[PDB]
């Protein structure tokens, strides 16, 4: 099947915009740490999560 | 003043909603159009073959008419 791969990877590439705005690299992040969470969510992201989920 | 990430839900995006539903076709109604197209198909086709018979006999008549050939 060719279509369901490319149908979701458009949406999946939008998902790494959340990762880039919350941490340095695209995929792997040193974000979750023994001290909880390394860095707080920026002001732009919290409005984007609701916009994505809709 | 402290500024942090604010919470917003608004519509909650609707948690698990069905989108798949029956459309256009019902069941018995599709057979009325399906077999209905077949019955219309044969009746239209066989009338042309009867019109072909008008040409057919007339074509073979040319051979009988031509004896100097």
């Amino acid at each position: 099947a060719m279509t369901p791969f490319f149908w979701m990877f458009e949406e999946r590439e939008k998902m790494f915009e959340f990762y880039e705005r919350v941490s340095g690299a695209r995929m792997h992040a040193a974000y979750v740490r023994p001290g909880g969470v390394h860095q707080d969510l920026p002001l732009g992201l919290m409005d984007d999560i609701y916009e994505f989920s809709k | 003043x402290x500024x942090x990430x604010x919470x917003x839900x608004x519509x909650x995006x609707x948690x698990x909603x069905x989108x798949x539903x029956x459309x256009x076709x019902x069941g018995y109604s599709m057979f009325a159009v399906g077999i209905g197209a077949l019955l219309f198909g044969y009746w239209s086709m066989m009338k042309w073959n009867r019109e072909r018979r008008r040409l057919q006999i007339e074509d073979f008549e040319a051979r009988i008419a031509l004896m100097p050939l």
